[PDB]
RNA sequence: UUGACUGCGAGACAGACACGUCGAGCAGGUACGAAAGUAGGUCUUAGUGAUCCGGUGGUUCUGUAUGGAAGGGCCAUCGCU
RNA sequence: CUUGUCGGGUAAGUUCCGACCUGCACGAAUGGCGUAACGAUGGCGGCGCUGUCUCCACCCGAGACUCAGUGAAAUUGAAAUCGCUGUGAAGAUGCAGUGUAUCCGCGGCUAGACGGAAAGACCCCGUGAACCUUUACUGUAGCUUUGCACUGGACUUUGA
RNA sequence: UUAAAAACACAGCACUCUGCAAACACGAAAGUGGACGUAUAGGGUGUGACGCCUGCCCGGUGCCGGAAGGUUAAUUGAUGG
RNA sequence: GGGGCUCAAACCACACACCGAAGCUGCGGGUGUCACGGUGACGCGGUAGAGGAGCGUUCUGUAAGCCUGUGAAGGUGAGUUGAGAAGCUUGCUGGAGGUAUCAGAAGUGCGAAUGCUGACAUGAGUAACGACAAUGGGUGUGAAAAACACCCACGCCGAAAGACCAAGGGUUCCUGCGCAACGUUAAUCGACGCAGGGUUAGUCGGUUCCUAAGGCGAGGCUGAAAAGCGUAGUCGAU
RNA sequence: AACCCACUCCCGUUGAAAAGGUAGGGGAUGACUUGUGGAUCGGAGUGAAAGGCUAAUCAAGCUCGGAGAUAGCUGGUUCUC
RNA sequence: GGUCAAGUGAAGAAGCGCAUACGGUGGAUGCCUUGGCAGUCAGAGGCGAUGAAAGACGUGGUAGCCUGCGAAAAGCUUCGGGGAGUCGGCAAACAGACUUUGAUCCGGAGAUCUCUGAAUGGGGGAACCCACCUAGGAUAACCUAGGUAUCUUGUACUGAAUCCAUAGGUGCAAGAGGCGAACCAGGGGAACUGAAACAUCUAAGUACCCUGAGGAAAAGAAAUCAACCGAGAUUCCCUUAGUAGUGGCGAGCGAACGGGGAUUAGCCCUUAAGCUUCAUUGAUUUUAGCGGAACGCUCUGGAAAGUGCGGCCAUAGUGGGUGAUAGCCCCGUACGCGAAAGGAUCUUUGAAGUGAAAUCGAGUAGGACGGAGCACGAGAAACUUUGUCUGAACAUGGGGGGACCAUCCUCCAAGGCUAAAUACUACUGACUGACCGAUAGUGAACCAGUACCGUGAGGGAAAGGCGAAAAGAACCCCGGAGAGGGGAGUGAAAUAGAACCUGAAACCGUAUGCGUACAAGCAGUGGGAGCCUACUUGUUAGGUGACUGCGUACCUUUUGUAUAAUGGGUCAGCGACUUAUAUUCAGUGGCAAGCUUAACCGUAUAGGGUAGGCGUAGCGAAAGCGAGUCUUAAUAGGGCGUU
C-alpha cells in the first residue's frame, strides 16, 4: 500500500496561500515566506485584541476631558463628582454624549459640580 | 540496488553536500529505507477460543432467525436449474448450505450459482457463517455441531 | 594470666552500590577477684586493595558404566607502591 | 649579551672590508685551513646610463564609453535596503531618542553590508587515522647452533 | 604545477666484505643478474678537484679474535613421592 | 528619552483626586478533577519528557452492493459548518471511473538535512564575441550582402602562416539541391542537412623472405592450486 | 640559430590556456636531443634523492568486493487537541 | 460685476503595488498500461571436436536498424493440423507477385550451415595471412572432396650410449580440453568490527582465489551409544537448551544423553544387491489442435454493454475487449475428443559391461615432538587426523565406556557398493498477490548495459498516453515555392492538430478598478476617510487602504540570538523509529489446579499430534530433607519459605 502525497500536500498549501492574500511580493505567492507571514499575522491579531480595549478607553477619556473643560472642570474632578453623587455611566457613553448630545453632557457635569467635588 | 559502490566526489572542497553513494535513500534512484521482504501474517488462536467463537455465532443465528433447519437436503443430477427450484420453495436467495458431507451432485450444482455456497460442518469458517444472509443446515449436520463444540 | 576466645546476635548510626561503624543479650569453654563483677585487643579517630587465577590445612558434599582416584564444591588461610 | 671594541669607506653606515679574543655554543674525511678558473648563487662598493625618483607632461595603438546582433558567472530567507548618540549574544539599514530626505537612471571609487570562495590548515578535543623512529610491548622473514632422519665400513685415543 | 640553490652527482681519497657454485640482490623453488667478469675485479659505506695537513681517548655501543672457567634449549630419565 | 522647565514641570513634608496590566470584578462560552445524582467546588503559561483522545491519505472485507456520460476522479472559484487537524453544498474545466458505515493492514502527513531530480528566477540585456596581418570600392545573385563569387586597389607570411611523407582520423574529398539546428553576429556561404559520384600498380607502401630488444614456448625442471623459468622451435622492425 | 630547458619582470587568474604569452635568459659534439618497439608497479616499481614520479590522483595508484565497516561527533526528523 | 490681499487645494504617473479576468512557459495530479517484483504447483537439471556460450560479415524490388537465416542465406525437402488469405517489425507508401490443383501459418524429422571464437594444419593485432598429403577433374598459372593441434590410454612396427633391452621415434584406434546463476566436496585464507583502548579471543574458516563431480552431491550399515535396563546404518525438522561445559572465566562460544517426526534397506571379497548400454513386452505423459449453451423490445446518447420491461443457459456467473458498465456480440471458460513422427518416465525378460579391492585387511593399532579438529583457548584432558621419528597381538586377540587402575558391559579398525527423506534455479509453463503504476517497479515499459565518461578494468543515463475510427486538415489568403498564422472542412469534442488525455506551482505578460513623486525600518496587525463595483439602494456585500497606535523573520544550537552564529534562490515530486526471532510489563479475552502445543499428519485456517514449556513447595554449594530447610555442639537465636 504505497501512498502518494501529491493531492493532499497541494490542498494544504492552498489554505495558507489564501490567507496570505494582499501581502506584498513573495509574501503572497511562495509558500515558505507566506507561511511565516500567516503565523505572524495571527500573533499580532491575538495581541491587538487586548490593545483595542486600551486604545478606545484612552480615546474616550481624551474626549470627556476636552468636553468637561468646556464646562469648567477637569476630567479627574468630574469622575470624583460623578462617583460621589450617583452616576455610573460608562466612559463610552460619556464620550458619546460629549460629542453629540452636548446639552445632556452639560446637565451631567452640573450634577457633578454640585456635589462639591 | 545495482551500482553505487563508490563515492561520487571527495569528502571536502567541492562545495556540495556529503555523499557516499548514488544509491542512497535520499537520492532519486536510491533504495528503500525499510524495504519489505516476504513474510507470514498468521496469528495463533487457541483451540478453545476458536470453538467458543463458533458457539457464540451459532447462537445469534438462532436469535436472529437466520438458521433454517430442515430434515435432510439432497438433489439428484447436477443441474443449476434443479437446485434453483429447490431453493425457491423455501424462498432462499443468499444461503449457505452446510451438511455432514458435500454431495458430488450437490457440489457440481451451486458451483456456478451466484449467491449460494455449499460447505461442510468442519469446513464452515467463522467468516462464511456471518457473511451470508441465511444458513441452511440439515438435522444430521445439527447433531454433528453438538459433538465438535460440546 | 591469654577474652588479641568459638557460634551468633535484639536494635541502631551512616550510606547510589560494593564496603563501613556501635552493640546489650544467649550458648560453649576460660582468666583475674573473698565477692558484686570485669574481659569478644590498645583513650578515640589514619596504618590500606574488589574480582579472576594459583598454593597450603581441614571436610557428614560431588565424583561422567560400577569401586576408587584425578578434578570440583564448602570452611580456614597465603601471593599485587 | 650586541648596533662588542678599534681601524677603512660615506656629510651621516644595525649592512660590507681588515683586525682583537671575552669561542653563551669552531675544529680536523657528518673533514680543518687556503685556492687559479667557473656560477641566470648570497653581501657590499664604483663608472657610464637613465621617468626609478623630485613630479609628472604630451602623443600613438587595444579596451573602457555610445549604437546594431548574440548573450554568461559567482551570489540570493524576504525587503517600502539613511546619519548620529545610546541599548543590545558585548562593533545595528531594521531597537530607543533624534536629525535629515521629492521619484528613477548613467559613468566612476571601493569605506560598510563582520561582502563572495573553501563544514579553519593555527589551537584544543576524539579511550579518531595514517606514515616515520628507537635499548616501548608482543611477534616475525632472513641468518646461525645442536638432537633425529636421509647416513655407511675400518682403525685409533679416551668414559661409563 | 609557488623553492634551480650553498642542495644531488662528479673525478680524486679511505675503510670494509668477497677465492668463484664469490659477496650481494630478485624469486615459497627451479633459476636469473653480478659476469660469459676473477682481488689492478665485484658490492657496501663515508668524504668530495688541487695545495698543506688530518692531533688525544677502546671507558659506552658495535665489529674482529680467543678458548680456560661460570651459566645455558630441545633430548635423556637416576632417584623420591 | 526629547521639547522645554526657576514662588518649578526641581527637592523636603502633609492631604485629597485621577490614570494605569492578559491582575481582580462584570456578562457570554469551552474544558480537567472530585462530590452528590444535571448540579456545585476548585483548577486550565510551558521546553525536555510522561499520559489521554482524535483527523486525513493508499489498499482489503462489508460490496455481483451504492453513485456515475442527465457526467467519476483530478483542476479552479464561491458559500457554509466545527475547538483543531478537517467536513459539506454548488459555478466553470474535465471526460471514466469513485467508494457510505464499521472494521482490518501501512512505502500513512515535509520548510529546512551546504538533502536528490526536473523546471524557472536575480545578477542583466550586464561581462565577453579567442592574438592589434588591415582593409576600400565596383558588379552579380538574392526576400534580404560588412562577411558569398568575380574585378580593380591595399596590407601579411615566405627556414612558413608554402609543398610533401609517417602516425592519428575516417568520407571531412567533388557535384546538384538547401538554411530549421551547428558557425560566439547575418548568411545567398561552409569541414553543416539531403542525394549521387570519386580511390585503377610486376617496379610506390605493406604481405610473402631474414633477424634485434623482447614475447610465447612441444618435451623438461620447479611449485598447495592457479602457475614460474626455460631447450628445440617460431613470432616480433624502428 | 634550429632543438632542449625554465632565471627575471609584467599581463593573465570567470584565463586564448585546469600552469600560458610578449620581452630579456641557460645549454647548444654531449653525463646531449629525439622517433618507433620493448622491460620493471602498488608496501611494490623507479629515483644524479625533491617523499619526487608510477595516465590533470601519491607519506603508499585506480577499480570492484568484505560493506549499509565504525563514528561516545555535527546535521535533519513530516497532522491536531 | 470688477482690482488687490490672505487662506485653502481636485485632476494631471516616467514607473510601481494589490485584487480580478484572460493568456504563455512548464510539466505536477488524476486515470491507464504492451513493463517489472514476490510466491505456489509442475518441468528438466546442462550445452560442446557431429564444433558450444559469444560474435563479425553477408542475405530483401528499393536507404538504415531490429528479428530470422547462412553463398541452397525473412529460407530448401518430407510427414501431421487446418480452410483463406499472404509477401516479419520500426513503418508507411509505390510496383511485382503468390492461391481452394490448398498459400502464409503451427509441430516432428532431414538437408545446407561463410569467417572468428576451446579453435584444433602453421602463424596472428579475433572475424586475417601462408601451407602440406591423398583421391578425382582440367591445361596453364587452378577446381571439387577429405584430412594434418596437444595430452591420456591401448596397440603394431622400429630401435641409442651397450651384447641383449630400456629411454626414444613413427602409424593406428578411443577419451579429454571450453562455457554456465545457484547448490555440493576439497586446497589456500583476510581485514574492518566487537571487547566502549588492545595483543589471547571475536568477526570467521566468513569475504575472496583455485580444483573436481552430479542432477543432486556428500555420509552411510557400529572396533556406535547407553548404563547392568536397553537401543540398533546414514540424512533432514522440533525439543532437550542458551542447560552442562568453555572463556584476558572478559566480550563471547555452545553440546550431548534422552524423547517427537520425514524416509524404510541392505548386500559382497568361495564375487552379491545395484548401475549403465543395447534388444524386446505394455502402459502413461509430452512436442499442434477439435467441438464447446443461452437476448429481444424501449429512453438518453457520437456510439449501449447503461435506464425501463420481459425471457433463456449453467459440471460454463466476479476472464479478456467490442465506439460508456455484456453469463446469452466476439475470443474464451466448465466438460468431453485428438498424433505420420520424435523426446521422456515407469515397466516385465535376454545379453554384455561394471560393481571388483581377491581370500577379511601391517609401516597398520599404540607411542614421543609440533599443529588442526572436536562446544572444549593445555586445562585432571579422554577421542579423531598427521609434518618428523618409531612401532605390536592374532579371537585364551584387539578397540571403546572424558586423566588413570581393577571388575563388568558393548563392538571387530587398518577392503568395498548402496535408493528415499535433503540443497539450489541462470532456464520453461500455469496460477496467484491487502506488490509498483513511469522520480515507483529491473540499471532498462521506448532499438539499455545503449548514448555518454575512462588507456583500461570499470561506471552508467534521460526518454510512456491524439481520437472509438486517420476520418491526420481537399481549397482560398498573408508570407521567402519559408517558419508561422486567418478562414474553410473531419470529428461528440481541434484551447483533442500530431512537442496532440487532464493539465497545477514557481516564473513571464495584456486589460480594468483603487492607491502611490516632502516620504524613513521584518512590510503586518487594531482603528479608519475617500473612491470604484454589485444589488437586497444603504446598520449591506466585494476591491483598494490616504492617515494613525503597537510591532527587530523562521529553524538549529545554547546560560543566553534581531543577532553581524548555522541552514535555506523559488516551485513541484521524493526523503528518515521498520522487520524477524526471544522475552518483561499493562489493557482485553479463552480455559482454570490446570493451561498450551512445536515439527508433523490432514478435507488441509477444521481435526489430530500433549514430545516439550510454564504452574501446583521450599531451603541448602551439594548429598539430602521436606511445611519446612540451612548455619551451629544447640529442639538457642537468626536467614529464606509456608494460611
Ligand atoms: C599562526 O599565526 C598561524 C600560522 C600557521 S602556518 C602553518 N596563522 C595563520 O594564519
Ligand atoms: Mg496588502
Ligand atoms: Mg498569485
Ligand atoms: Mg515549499
Ligand atoms: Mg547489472
Ligand atoms: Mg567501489
Ligand atoms: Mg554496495
Ligand atoms: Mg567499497
Ligand atoms: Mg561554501
Ligand atoms: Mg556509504
Ligand atoms: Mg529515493
Ligand atoms: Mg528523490
Ligand atoms: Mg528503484
Ligand atoms: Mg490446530
Ligand atoms: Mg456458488
Ligand atoms: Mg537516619
Ligand atoms: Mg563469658
Ligand atoms: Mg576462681
Ligand atoms: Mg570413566
Ligand atoms: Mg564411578
Ligand atoms: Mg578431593
Ligand atoms: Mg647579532
Ligand atoms: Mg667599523
Ligand atoms: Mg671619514
Ligand atoms: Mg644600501
Ligand atoms: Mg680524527
Ligand atoms: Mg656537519
Ligand atoms: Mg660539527
Ligand atoms: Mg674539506
Ligand atoms: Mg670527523
Ligand atoms: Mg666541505
Ligand atoms: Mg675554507
Ligand atoms: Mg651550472
Ligand atoms: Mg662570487
Ligand atoms: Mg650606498
Ligand atoms: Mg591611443
Ligand atoms: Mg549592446
Ligand atoms: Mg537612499
Ligand atoms: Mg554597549
Ligand atoms: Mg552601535
Ligand atoms: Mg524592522
Ligand atoms: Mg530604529
Ligand atoms: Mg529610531
Ligand atoms: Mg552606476
Ligand atoms: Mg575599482
Ligand atoms: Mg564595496
Ligand atoms: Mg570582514
Ligand atoms: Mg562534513
Ligand atoms: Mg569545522
Ligand atoms: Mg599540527
Ligand atoms: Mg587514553
Ligand atoms: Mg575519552
Ligand atoms: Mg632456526
Ligand atoms: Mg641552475
Ligand atoms: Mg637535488
Ligand atoms: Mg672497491
Ligand atoms: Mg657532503
Ligand atoms: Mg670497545
Ligand atoms: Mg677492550
Ligand atoms: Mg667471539
Ligand atoms: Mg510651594
Ligand atoms: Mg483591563
Ligand atoms: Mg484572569
Ligand atoms: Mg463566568
Ligand atoms: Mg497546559
Ligand atoms: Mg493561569
Ligand atoms: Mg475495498
Ligand atoms: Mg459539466
Ligand atoms: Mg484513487
Ligand atoms: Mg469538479
Ligand atoms: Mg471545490
Ligand atoms: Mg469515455
Ligand atoms: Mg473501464
Ligand atoms: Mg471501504
Ligand atoms: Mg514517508
Ligand atoms: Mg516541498
Ligand atoms: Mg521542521
Ligand atoms: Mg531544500
Ligand atoms: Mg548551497
Ligand atoms: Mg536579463
Ligand atoms: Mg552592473
Ligand atoms: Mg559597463
Ligand atoms: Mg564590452
Ligand atoms: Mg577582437
Ligand atoms: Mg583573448
Ligand atoms: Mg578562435
Ligand atoms: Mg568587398
Ligand atoms: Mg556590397
Ligand atoms: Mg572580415
Ligand atoms: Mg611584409
Ligand atoms: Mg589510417
Ligand atoms: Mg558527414
Ligand atoms: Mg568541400
Ligand atoms: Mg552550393
Ligand atoms: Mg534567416
Ligand atoms: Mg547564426
Ligand atoms: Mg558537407
Ligand atoms: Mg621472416
Ligand atoms: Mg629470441
Ligand atoms: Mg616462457
Ligand atoms: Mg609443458
Ligand atoms: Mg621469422
Ligand atoms: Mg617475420
Ligand atoms: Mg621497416
Ligand atoms: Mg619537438
Ligand atoms: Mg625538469
Ligand atoms: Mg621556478
Ligand atoms: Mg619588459
Ligand atoms: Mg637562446
Ligand atoms: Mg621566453
Ligand atoms: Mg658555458
Ligand atoms: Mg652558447
Ligand atoms: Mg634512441
Ligand atoms: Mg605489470
Ligand atoms: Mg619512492
Ligand atoms: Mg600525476
Ligand atoms: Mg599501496
Ligand atoms: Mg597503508
Ligand atoms: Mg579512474
Ligand atoms: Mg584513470
Ligand atoms: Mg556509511
Ligand atoms: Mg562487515
Ligand atoms: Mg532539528
Ligand atoms: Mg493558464
Ligand atoms: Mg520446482
Ligand atoms: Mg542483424
Ligand atoms: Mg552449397
Ligand atoms: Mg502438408
Ligand atoms: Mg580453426
Ligand atoms: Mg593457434
Ligand atoms: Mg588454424
Ligand atoms: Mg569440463
Ligand atoms: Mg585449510
Ligand atoms: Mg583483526
Ligand atoms: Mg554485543
Ligand atoms: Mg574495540
Ligand atoms: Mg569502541
Ligand atoms: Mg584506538
Ligand atoms: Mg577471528
Ligand atoms: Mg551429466
Ligand atoms: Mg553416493
Ligand atoms: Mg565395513
Ligand atoms: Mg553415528
Ligand atoms: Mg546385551
Ligand atoms: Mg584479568
Ligand atoms: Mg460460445
Ligand atoms: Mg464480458
Ligand atoms: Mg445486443
Ligand atoms: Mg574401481
Ligand atoms: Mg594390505
Ligand atoms: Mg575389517
Ligand atoms: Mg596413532
Ligand atoms: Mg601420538
Ligand atoms: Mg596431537
Ligand atoms: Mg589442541
Ligand atoms: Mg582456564
Ligand atoms: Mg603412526
Ligand atoms: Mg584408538
Ligand atoms: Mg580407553
Ligand atoms: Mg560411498
Ligand atoms: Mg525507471
Ligand atoms: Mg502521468
Ligand atoms: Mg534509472
Ligand atoms: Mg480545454
Ligand atoms: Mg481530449
Ligand atoms: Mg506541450
Ligand atoms: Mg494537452
Ligand atoms: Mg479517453
Ligand atoms: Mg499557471
Ligand atoms: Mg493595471
Ligand atoms: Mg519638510
Ligand atoms: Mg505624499
Ligand atoms: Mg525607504
Ligand atoms: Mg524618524
Ligand atoms: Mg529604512
Ligand atoms: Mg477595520
Ligand atoms: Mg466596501
Ligand atoms: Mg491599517
Ligand atoms: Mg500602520
Ligand atoms: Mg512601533
Ligand atoms: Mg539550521
Ligand atoms: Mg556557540
Ligand atoms: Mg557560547
Ligand atoms: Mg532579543
Ligand atoms: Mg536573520
Ligand atoms: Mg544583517
Ligand atoms: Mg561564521
Ligand atoms: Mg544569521
Ligand atoms: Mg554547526
Ligand atoms: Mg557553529
Ligand atoms: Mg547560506
Ligand atoms: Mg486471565
Ligand atoms: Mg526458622
Amino acid at each position: 500500500a504505497r501512498v502518494k502525497r501529491g493531492v493532499i500536500a497541494r490542498r494544504r498549501h492552498k489554505k495558507i496561500l489564501k490567507l496570505a492574500k494582499g501581502y506584498y511580493g513573495a509574501r503572497s505567492r511562495v509558500f515558505r515566506v507566506a507561511k511565516q507571514a500567516v503565523i505572524k499575522a495571527g500573533q499580532y491579531a491575538y495581541r491587538d485584541r487586548r490593545q483595542r480595549k486600551r486604545q478606545f478607553r484612552a480615546l474616550w477619556i481624551a474626549r470627556i476631558n476636552a468636553g468637561a473643560r468646556q464646562n469648567g472642570l477637569s476630567y479627574s474632578r468630574l469622575i470624583a463628582g460623578l462617583k460621589k453623587a450617583a452616576i455610573e455611566i460608562d466612559r463610552k457613553v460619556l464620550a458619546d454624549l460629549a460629542v453629540n448630545e452636548k446639552a445632556a453632557f452639560t446637565a451631567i457635569v452640573e450634577k457633578a459640580k454640585a456635589s462639591l467635588a | 540496488v545495482s551500482g553505487g559502490g563508490k563515492k561520487p566526489w571527495r569528502q571536502k572542497g567541492t562545495g556540495r553536500a556529503r555523499a557516499g553513494t548514488i544509491r542512497s535513500p535520499i537520492w532519486r534512484g536510491g533504495g528503500t529505507t525499510f524495504a519489505a521482504k516476504p513474510r507470514s501474517h498468521e496469528q495463533k488462536l487457541n483451540k478453545k477460543m476458536y470453538r467458543a467463537a463458533l458457539r457464540s455465532i451459532l447462537a445469534e443465528l438462532v436469535r436472529l432467525d437466520r438458521l433454517v433447519v430442515v430434515a435432510d437436503f439432497a438433489v439428484d443430477a447436477p443441474k443449476t436449474k434443479g437446485l434453483v427450484a429447490k431453493l425457491d420453495t423455501l424462498g432462499l436467495k443468499d444461503v449457505l448450505i452446510v451438511t455432514d458431507g458435500v454431495d458430488e451432485n450437490l457440489y457440481l450444482a451451486a458451483r456456478n450459482l451466484a449467491h449460494v455456497d455449499v460447505r461442510d460442518v468442519q469446513g464452515s469458517d467463522p467468516v462464511s457463517l456471518i457473511a451470508y444472509d441465511k444458513v441452511l443446515v440439515t438435522v444430521s449436520a445439527v447433531k454433528k455441531f453438538e459433538e465438535l463444540l460440546g
